[PDB]
């Protein structure tokens, strides 16, 4: 090996040696950034080792004599000390990750900045804004890496847990970023980034997958958008590709690669993100934010990395590739030391050539700052030349495969146990068809709810001696509850969530939990990849039977027959004893669990109770307010009566009493933070009251349960019977979007109080009623039948007025058109900014948001999907957008907010003057008690001679005219 | 021209074009696709 490939791995070891491992600390191991920057990150000492342990590799599988085994020896213990040192510098900040593991706040978490000579804290923790979930998420795939490739107390271990843990929950978490600055704006805000997300998932694929797939659901949904103030991030590349390979979408990675190249990659680099301006001219140096209003300074200037080119050799390398366009294209390296190639952190433009370079962009001959060399580059440089020059592959930097990420996992059969809760149940079971074993059957495996599950994992992680207390207690969802446990040497198998929580009304249906069966299959068919094959224990309860109790719920029958059938669910499914299940399941081992009006006196007024069972429970909200959980003066109380006729209504399933005792007991759904926070994984908002704008209190970033429940209560203001409509949609909406997430496309607000009134009003034409009657109606719904009206709403599926309606469920959806968004950032360029009902979206927002982020869209659905009501918003949609129409053909902008409504209503204005001389009936025309539009015009299609669309083009037009005096179209 | 716009902005053909596609990207999810398009005034329609 010495011939040929031994001299150019000494090259190579001159190269890391002169540039990485030349700086590491003798006493700690870390690595400096640079000479002005003596502190150690833990993302920059992470990766600038990897060029250390890959040579230490190389180095190995051709160590057989002294000498070589000397070097690699000394490669793979610098990598372990830096490792080690790493650690120690974690684990001095145990009351951090203790901390951050129930509390995730910024000011609770691990520092980036270490100090190199100490292991210790260099600032405080107000002084850099520390969390960041990618350095501690790769210092953790990557020491899973290095384990799995041979490089090796207890206590520590608890850590590593506690920090699986501590970036349990990072895709509900906020995060100042790779770059550690939170957003774009630059004013240490903390924001969800993908980047952070990916990496976390890759460290917990590496070394409970519930939380896994919530970080997949947010990398699906926000690539190839990188967060929320980001349009695109070259870190993206660190997640669609090496090192955390965190996207099992090929066409997503593509499409991320391709956003990275056209929109940030350069003449020497790719831009970190859009206006970035980190050593742009422009910025201020000796100021640490950045104002709203300079960031469009930073646009067609942001420095270009080159170290995002080493991420485009490393994939390449990783997946195989003619990209020896990404090297051949890196001869922008400093010397040619001696000829050390020294890759930069930064090209800048140079500062008298900005005005060249904004207009034409990637152009101008840049100059070098910043980092030199930047050893997290560089280390990715001198990987990707090893790797490319044949002296390393991609399965000795990745022994644990995460590669492979990318190949189509087949479906999943779901092997699911239907369980019998009690003989009978099984004698029924049976009589029907279905061949079942008891709970008590199924012994020696013990069947418990999920509830017990995750307070087990509570005594996983604790090692008091460095206060350590296990794990925060965090529901299980089916992925948990899938697999067989095997504590105390006897295998528990876990109920999944939705069976143990019967405290709502959810429980009651059959038909809900057959629904929240397929949706569990149905996410269980398609999250799935572990080793083994995932079992449902599904038991039969005595509330699962008919009223008579000798038979069978037809729903529950028919769900299990269908998955004896082997589908159900969108899920192939295969029923069986769960004796037989052992040999192919996910057999995880549990060690952390083995031993070592007048008269007000309310004297007597509840007399008139002692059997309408409605009037029975109305006099008690009167008794309740007036006189919750007071005397009733019979050995009974306010609270015992309303519980009772809880239960009573329950058994008679007369669902609008339930939900009003309900509502007014305040019952609340105890996976509601869960389905929240699934709903916002999927960078889908959301808005809890009826539509007025204050009351709708909006719901931008994940929420505890105390507080969510707390903003669901003050949002109905006191009427009661929408703050339980808001829990029960909320998770019909969350169990939806994890089916069939289609359906929520072009939404982005769901906002539930316009929901419910579309479904009061659908309850209010189908099975003709008014609409008030309807509203009642749909208290007496089935939850089960609610949830079908809501997938209706979605699908629109129908059991000359047409236009109305659905004018009027796609404003309540909140939906809006493909490309709207990016279309009202072109016309802010021509207007000085769009008006709705007086609330101003101006132009000064796209001087700090890119077209196609998602903080614009925000910015935008806050001014314009606001309106109450659903149809007036629908129309305002069609105005903004022949606003856009008619922007590309007039030549010339206005210095005039345009307000929108306006054009809605000189349309308006219009639609009564050219009706009636068409000639129609002057009652034909009958306006909105709310809107002042008349309802023909909502009822009128888009397009045509006499469409709303064009009257609008005839209002816009009619509308600018004193604005632009002159218009000199094209 | 805004005068053409203001009369009849359907004639003009170039615009039209843009009204019915306008007109689909946010409703042809509703989708002979004439349901998004109303040549009649109501009163016609309504007239039978
Ligand atoms: C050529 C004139 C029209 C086609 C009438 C409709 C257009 C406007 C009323 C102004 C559009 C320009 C903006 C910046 C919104």
């Amino acid at each position: 090996s010495r011939s040929n490939s031994g001299v150019r791995l000494d090259g190579y070891a001159r190269l890391v040696q002169q540039t990485i491992l030349c700086h590491q600390n003798p006493v700690t191991g870390l690595l400096p950034a640079s000479y002005d920057q003596k502190d150690a990150w833990v993302r920059d000492n992470v990766y600038s080792i990897l060029a250390v342990w890959g040579l230490g590799l190389a180095y190995r599988k051709n160590a057989d004599r002294d000498e070589d085994k000397a070097k690699a020896y000394e490669l793979e213990q610098s990598v372990v000390k830096l490792m080690r040192g790493l650690l120690h510098c974690m684990i001095r900040q145990v009351d951090k990750v203790e901390s951050f593991k129930y509390s995730q706040s910024t000011k609770d978490s691990l520092h980036a900045k270490y100090n190199t000579k100490t292991c210790a804290t260099v600032v405080g923790d107000d002084q850099w804004g520390h969390l960041q979930l990618d350095a501690t998420s790769v210092y953790l795939l990557f020491l899973a890496q290095m384990t799995a490739s041979g490089l090796h107390s207890l206590d520590e271990v608890n850590f590593i847990q506690n920090l699986v843990f501590y970036i349990e929950a990072a895709y509900k978490t906020a995060d100042f970023g790779i770059w550690e600055r939170g957003d774009k704006t630059n004013q240490g805000i903390s924001e969800l980034n993908a980047s952070s997300v990916g990496m976390a998932k890759a460290a917990l694929e590496a070394l409970l997958a519930d939380e896994v797939q919530h970080c997949q659901s947010i990398l699906n949904s926000l690539l190839p958008r990188a967060s929320t103030s980001k349009e695109v991030d070259a870190s993206l590349l660190s997640v669609v590709s090496f090192p955390a390979f965190a996207v099992e979408d090929s066409q997503l990675v593509e499409l991320t690669k391709q956003e990275i190249i056209t929109k940030l990659q350069g003449r020497y680099g790719c831009c970190r993100f859009l206006r970035d301006g980190y050593k742009t001219p422009k910025e201020d140096p000796n100021r640490l934010y950045y104002e709203p209003a300079e960031l469009k300074l930073f646009e067609n200037i942001e420095c270009e990395w080159p170290l995002f080119w080493t991420y485009f050799i490393l994939d390449g390398v990783f997946s195989g590739n003619a990209e020896q366009v990404q090297e051949y294209k890196e001869a922008l390296e400093a010397v040619l030391k001696n000829g050390v190639p020294l890759l930069p952190e930064l090209y800048s433009v140079p500062p008298d050539r900005v005005d060249e370079e904004y207009q034409n962009p990637h152009t101008v001959d840049r100059v070098p700052m910043g980092k030199l060399p930047h050893m997290w580059g560089q280390s990715l440089y001198i990987l990707g030349s090893l790797m490319a020059e044949g002296f390393l592959a991609p399965g000795e930097i990745d022994p644990l495969n995460r590669r492979f990420s990318t190949v189509p996992k087949p479906d999943v059969v779901v092997q699911v146990s239907i369980l019998a809760e009690t003989e009978e149940i099984k004698t029924i079971l049976k009589d029907k068809g279905i061949y079942v074993e008891t709970i008590a059957e199924v012994y020696p495996i013990r069947v418990q709810p999920a509830r017990i599950l995750s307070h087990i994992y509570s005594s996983l992680g604790c090692n008091n001696r460095m206060k350590l207390s296990g794990r925060p207690y965090r529901h299980m969802g089916v992925l948990g509850t899938s697999k067989l446990y095997d504590i105390r040497k006897t295998i528990f198998t876990f109920t999944p969530q939705f069976i143990d929580q019967q405290q709502f009304y959810l429980a009651l249906d059959n038909k809900m939990i057959v629904e929240m069966l397929r949706t569990d299959l149905s996410y269980l068919c398609s999250r799935w990849r572990m080793t083994g094959q995932p079992t449902i224990t599904f038991p039969i309860s005595h509330s699962m039977l008919d009223e008579d109790g000798t038979s069978l719920n037809s729903s529950i029958l028919a769900a299990l027959r269908k998955m004896q059938d082997g589908y159900f669910g969108g899920a192939r499914v295969q029923t069986g004893k769960l004796s037989e299940f052992l040999t192919t399941s996910c057999c995880t081992h549990l060690s952390f669990m083995d031993p070592g009006s007048g008269e007000v006196d309310f004297k007597a007024l509840v007399l008139q109770l002692k059997e309408q069972a409605d009037i029975l429970y109305m006099l008690y909200t009167m008794k309740g307010p007036d006189w919750t959980e007071l005397y009733n003066e019979r050995s009974a109380t306010v609270r015992e009566l309303l519980t009772e006729l809880y239960g009573k209504v329950g058994e008679i399933r007369h669902w609008g009493l339930i939900r009003y005792i309900s509502g007014i007991l305040r019952k609340k759904v105890e996976a509601l933070d869960e389905a929240c926070t699934d709903l916002l994984s999927h960078q889908k908002h959301l808005t809890v009251g009826l539509p007025p704008e204050p009351r709708e209190k909006t719901i931008s970033a994940p929420l505890p349960y105390e507080a969510l429940t707390q903003l669901i209560d003050e949002a109905s203001e006191g009427d009661m019977s929408i703050s339980i409509l808001t829990q029960e949609i909320m998770v019909y909406l969350a169990m939806y979007m994890r089916t069939q997430p289609g359906l929520f496309a072009e939404m982005f607000r769901l906002r539930i109080g316009l929901i419910i009134q579309v479904m009061a009003t659908e309850l209010a034409h189908s099975l003709r009623c008014s609409a008030e009657e309807a509203t009642e109606g749909l208290m007496n719904l089935s939850p089960s039948a609610m949830k079908n009206l809501l997938h209706h709403i979605l699908s629109g599926k129908e059991f000359q007025g047409q236009w109305q309606r659905r004018r009027r469920l796609d404003g309540a959806l909140n939906r809006v058109p493909v490309g709207f968004y990016q279309k009202v950032w072109k016309v802010l360029q021509k207007c000085h900014g769009l008006s709705v009902e007086g609330f101003v979206l101006p132009s000064s927002t796209t001087r700090e948001m890119t077209p196609g982020e998602i903080k614009f869209s925000v910015h935008v659905e806050s001014v314009l999907n606001r309106v109450p009501q659903p149809e007036y918003r629908q129309l305002l949609v069609e105005a903004i957008l022949v606003l856009t129409m008619l922007a590309d053909i007039e030549i010339h902008s206005i210095g005039s907010i345009i307000a929108v409504e306006k054009i809605v209503h000189i349309a308006n204005d219009l639609f009564l003057q050219e009706q009636k001389t068409l000639g129609a009936d002057d009652t034909m025309l009958a306006k909105d008690p709310a809107s002042g539009i008349c309802t023909l015009l909502y009822d009128s299609a888009p397009s045509g001679r006499f469409g709303t669309m064009t009257y609008l083009s005839k209002a816009a037009a009619t509308y600018v005219q004193e604005f632009l005096p002159h218009s000199i179209c094209a | 021209t805004r005068e053409i716009v203001i009369r009849d902005p359907y004639a003009l053909r170039p615009l039209r074009r843009l009204i019915d596609a306008y007109a689909f990207r946010i409703y042809g999810h509703w989708v002979n696709r004439a349901a998004l398009f109303e040549n009649t005034p109501k009163a016609v329609l309504l007239s039978l």
